[PDB]
């Protein structure tokens, strides 16, 4: 679903990101990494150590992708389309795996944004992350 | 849940510093507000129906600091969180029949309040370190319905 | 998503089990309380034992409910309005216990189709369980 | 997992009674089919692009009677599935990095296979028992996360 109210809490909170989004990205990879050593598994290309430029480069990729499903947030399976298929079709990503994502992401979130993290953009924030979700598991459903 | 001395190093400089009069009642209102199943199990609490309803509730506040109390049990007890939760376990499963998904999902909000209220000081191994108890308060909980 | 086939699978399916999926759908009621007693919770004004009436007409309300998502298998979301906001926003029902309400359907299914519960019908059936259940906990999301 | 006297005669008559050359392939086709992205970790076993395919995989077959040889180790060791465990555990989290969320996937899908070979056989009861055998299996397993 997702309220207008939901709309507006996740496109103000990533309104205050603003130039950050990759930078957050990159944090919240290392986050899951650390505290999930089982997502690595999905990595094995990756050096996963704290500087990595491959963990720097892909939290990019990341912030871009959420960003676009942002902007979009009305059509975001289209938006999403060929990410879906990446995910769901070509790496068979473990639907777990972006609980797992999407927990870290809301940490990092309250990590930055002191202001803007109350209760009601949280709820939002997990709304919109878990609709992400949906929306790139679903071509296994 | 083992924890390394760098790990139990982490986790206790910064419980040491955590409000314990009010990130308990944060960590449960957020729970309620943010996966509202729960409420059901606090419908006698009043009145829920709105975030700030929610936050303002001086039951809420009350009851998240006793569960921030059994967590610095656990904190202090990791080597035997089994032993230290036996009535608690006994309590959630035998008799309120709550879910143990829901003792992962409180455990993940107290780590985004811990995030909040700490910001940069809550790096990725101090939140490493704390998915650790995290998963094994959850699991000495649920020791009941295993 | 649900592809052509599964469709297709699904309605083979359904079509088999025809005038006993309201006796199917008390069984699965029944299979659900004993095996994961923490659904009961929910039910608390029912009597849970075996002949219960009370079961079995659920089980007639469960079964009608999904052979009207089977028969509106493009448009779910709308089928389904009225159910999600019973179950998400009246009741508040635990989306997990729509993980093992499915998983006691399947079961059902393969205690009483023997040739038709094949691989193949048993991935359809999954996903087509798995988008009731996504609809009815939509509104959470 | 504990296990009343009728329980463990509920799940001990069906065991018995198992095709234990076929169920395991059985079961274990079923995961790679229904769940998917567990195929990632069994690429090796060659073709598994269709469920006929996976069905008519000997190595399929091959490792599902493995499986179910550890399954009735369980049966036989209800009172130490830990104990008994241990080095599967072992394997699973630490070298291989299953998500323990898998082995409730495949327990579940064994109960279907049990509930399709048995028919009404397999009443709810039975199935219950089953559910219980099945969990304290998956928290064996998950132990070495634990
Ligand atoms: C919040 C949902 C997620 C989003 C927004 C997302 C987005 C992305 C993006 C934008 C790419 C690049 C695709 C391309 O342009 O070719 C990517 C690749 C990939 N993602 Fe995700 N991802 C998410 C969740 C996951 C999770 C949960 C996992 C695994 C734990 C994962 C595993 C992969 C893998 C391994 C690749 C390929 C890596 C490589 O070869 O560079 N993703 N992801
Ligand atoms: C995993 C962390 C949890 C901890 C540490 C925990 C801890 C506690 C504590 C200390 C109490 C007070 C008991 C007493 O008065 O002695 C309690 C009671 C209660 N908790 Fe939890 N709990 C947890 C999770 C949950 C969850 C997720 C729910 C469901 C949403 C739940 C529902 C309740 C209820 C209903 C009571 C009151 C029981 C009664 O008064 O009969 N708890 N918990
Ligand atoms: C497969 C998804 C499910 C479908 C098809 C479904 C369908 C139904 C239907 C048709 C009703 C009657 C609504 C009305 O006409 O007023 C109902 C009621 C209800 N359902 Fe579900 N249900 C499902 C899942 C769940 C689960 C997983 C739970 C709980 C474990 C649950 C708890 C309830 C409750 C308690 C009510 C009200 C019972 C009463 O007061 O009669 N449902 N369900
Ligand atoms: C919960 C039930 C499970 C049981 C009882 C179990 C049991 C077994 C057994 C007996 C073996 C043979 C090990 C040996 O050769 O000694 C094995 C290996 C293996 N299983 Fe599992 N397993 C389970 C679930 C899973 C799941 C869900 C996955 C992931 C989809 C998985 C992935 C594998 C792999 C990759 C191996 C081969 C390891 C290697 O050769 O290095 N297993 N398992």
């Amino acid at each position: 679903v997702l309220s207008p109210a939901d709309k507006t809490n996740v496109k103000a909170a990533w309104g205050k990101v603003g130039a950050h989004a990759g930078e957050y990205g990159a944090e919240a990879l290392e986050r899951m990494f650390l505290s999930f050593p089982t997502t690595k598994t999905y990595f094995p290309h990756f050096d996963l150590s704290h500087g990595s430029a491959q963990v720097k480069g892909h939290g990019k990729k990341v912030a871009d992708a959420l960003t676009n499903a942002v902007a979009h947030v009305d059509d975001m399976p289209n938006a999403l389309s060929a990410l879906s298929d990446l995910h769901a079709h070509k790496l068979r990503v473990d639907p777990v795996n972006f609980k797992l994502l999407s927990h870290c992401l809301l940490v990092t979130l309250a990590a930055h944004l002191p202001a803007e993290f109350t209760p009601a953009v949280h709820a939002s924030l997990d709304k919109f992350l878990a609709s992400v979700s949906t929306v790139l598991t679903s071509k296994y459903r | 849940v083992h924890l390394t001395p760098e790990e139990k190093s982490a986790v206790t400089a910064l419980w040491g510093k955590v409000n314990v009069d009010e990130v308990g009642g944060e960590a449960l209102g957020r729970l309620l507000v943010v996966y509202p199943w729960t409420q059901r199990f606090f419908e006698s609490f009043g009145d829920l129906s709105t975030p700030d309803a929610v936050m303002g509730n001086p039951k809420v506040k009350a009851h998240g600091k006793k569960v921030l109390g059994a967590f610095s049990d656990g904190l202090a007890h990791l080597d035997n969180l089994k032993g230290t939760f036996a009535t608690l376990s006994e309590l959630h499963c035998d008799k309120l029949h709550v879910d143990p998904e829901n003792f992962r999902l409180l455990g993940n909000v107290l780590v985004c309040v811990l995030a909040h209220h700490f910001g940069k000081e809550f790096t990725p191994p101090v939140q490493a370190a704390y998915q650790k108890v995290v998963a094994g308060v959850a699991n000495a909980l649920a020791h009941k319905y295993h």
